[PDB]
């Protein structure tokens, strides 16, 4: 288009902002959206092509790594390794002050 | 309480990104914690800045042009959890900045342009989890700096120009769990390389340079999660991942597969995504025997011209099929899959379909025929397939299609009947 000014390479009204300025990542879902580091419960992930930030497999994660990596687990749960559970599976007992798993 | 820029917020975090400033702000709220100082024009990190503020939990300094911080800048302030400088011009790896956070989880240096990791590097950092370096400009896997990482669950070397990696070289990281090597010019493989991570669950191989097998995993006793492709593999051995009997996914797509270990996938009994795409050479249907629990299987590109009579005898898992683009010339029974839903057979040399052949299929939905050869089809039974909704007859010898049991199908290609052409 002309004078699409804003933090995006090429942006078109038509489907939200396409191709953005390196390096940053695409949004999904009013339509697309160009940011660093996607928000909860989006994962950052890159590419050389495409900056394509996805979301997570993993059960009410805030903060993923990966796929089936979870960084920081969701207010009520434990996190044990990167997967997140209820109850601290023993296996490893839990720890306090903070919700985390211990082994 | 809220310096002026930033946007004073919640309880604890504070926000001062986009847009936008040089420096720190002018409020110092001395209980604040989680602080966003991301997106500005930040040169460079003065000594103390970071001083004024205590309690201190969670740092942003992600989308600066940042060339250089002072190694006390950071102050040495014991409670930062995790501190993001992805997207920075850092030529080199701050380890005197880093040094003195016992507290530190997480580390984003991702997006920098990154060459040299001093040895001393992560020193102290032994409370760190999860770690980020990619599209740096590294050449070599950091040995010794990543050494001091016993805690280390989550690595990412990915998207750098690493060509090699070196036996014993993840050897101290006893925590690892997923390690992403992916996008790199990796060409050899140490035998030891992978020694000392005994629990990883998750390795990225994916996109890099590799000729041989990485027979590397044969020390992943943990190991589930597993790729690695657009590489130059041309061989899967036998007892390729005897070792691994927990991997629950494969992905070895884009390889120039030629020979495939009869004993390679025998008795995973764990497998349930396994995908394999462009392997031109392949004559022969691996033999899965043992391996009896799929959800989903993926064989395209191959010249395999035909299917075990047995292999929808154990496969009552299996969800998805994709068998597109071989050189399959006839078929046999899917009951017994009755789990499937997908299944793709378009680009074969298929010329039948029978009245059993798909006779029983609950959750068939979309089914994949079209370029094929096929001419008749036998007795007629779609009727059985009540979830049955997209179906490609299209580009076949096909001078008559049969109706029944079609109710409810939204999409139905036709094209290309009969062709003829010849």
């Amino acid at each position: 288009s002309q004078a699409c000014a804003k933090g995006c390479e090429l942006c078109s009204e038509v489907n939200g902002c396409l191709k953005c300025s390196p390096k940053l990542f695409i949004l999904l879902e009013q339509v697309g959206v160009c940011l660093p580091s996607c928000p909860p419960g989006y994962f950052d992930a890159r590419n050389p092509d495409m900056n394509k930030c996805i979301k997570c497999k993993i059960e009410h994660c805030e903060a993923c790594f990966s796929h089936n990596f979870c960084t920081k687990c969701k207010e009520g749960l434990y996190l044990h390794k990167g997967r997140c559970y209820p109850a601290c599976p023993e296996g490893s007992s839990a720890a306090n002050g903070t919700m985390e798993c211990s082994s | 309480p809220c310096p002026a820029p930033c946007a004073c917020d919640l309880d604890g975090g504070a926000d001062c990104s986009g847009k936008g400033l040089v420096t720190v702000p002018d409020g110092l709220s001395v209980f604040t914690h989680s602080l966003d100082l991301s997106m500005n024009n930040i040169t460079k990190l003065p000594e103390g800045a970071f001083k004024g503020f205590p309690y201190l939990e969670e740092l942003r300094l992600a989308g600066n042009d940042l060339s250089i911080i002072h190694p006390m800048a950071l102050s040495g302030l014991k409670e930062l959890k995790v501190l993001t400088l992805q997207n920075n011009q850092l030529k080199t790896v701050p380890s005197e900045s880093l040094k003195g956070l016992v507290s530190l989880q997480s580390l984003r240096l991702d997006a920098n342009h990154i060459v040299t990791v001093p040895e001393d590097s992560f020193e102290g950092l032994v409370q760190l989890r999860h770690l980020w370096l990619d599209d740096n400009s590294l050449t070599e896997v950091p040995i010794r700096p990543l050494s001091n990482l016993p805690s280390l669950q989550a690595l990412t070397l990915a998207l750098n120009k690493i060509s090699h990696i070196p036996d014993y070289a993840f050897s101290n990281l006893s925590s690892l769990v997923v390690l992403h090597l992916h996008n790199n010019k990796i060409r050899t493989l140490g035998p030891h390389s992978f020694h000392g991570l005994d629990n990883l669950e998750a390795l990225d191989l994916n996109y890099n340079n590799l000729i041989d097998f990485p027979d590397s995993i044969r020390s992943l006793p943990n190991l589930k999660e597993l790729g690695f492709h657009s590489n130059s593999i041309t061989i899967i051995p036998d007892g390729a991942f005897v070792k691994n009997p927990l991997l629950r996914t494969i992905h070895l797509y884009d390889n120039p597969l030629s020979f495939v270990g009869n004993s390679a996938f025998q008795n995973l009994s764990d497998l349930h995504f396994l995908i394999i795409r462009g392997a031109s050479n392949v004559q022969w249907f691996p033999n899965l025997t043992g391996t009896n629990n799929l959800e989903s299987l993926t064989l395209t590109g191959t010249k395999i011209r035909s299917i075990p009579i047995k292999f929808c005898q154990e496969q009552k898992m299996l969800r998805t099929l994709d068998l597109s683009y071989n050189e399959i010339s006839a078929l046999v029974g899917f009951e017994g899959c009755s789990s499937l839903e997908e299944v793709y057979l378009q680009n074969n040399q298929i010329q039948e379909v029978q009245n059993e052949t798909f006779q029983g299929l609950a959750a068939l939905r979309m089914l994949d025929l079209s370029r094929n050869r096929i001419h008749t089809i036998h007795k007629e039974a779609f009727v059985t397939l009540k979830a049955l909704t997209n179906l490609d007859l299209s580009f076949n010898d096909l001078t008559a299609f049969p109706t029944a049991g079609l109710h409810g199908l939204n999409q139905l290609k036709l094209t290309g009947n009969p062709n003829f052409k010849e």
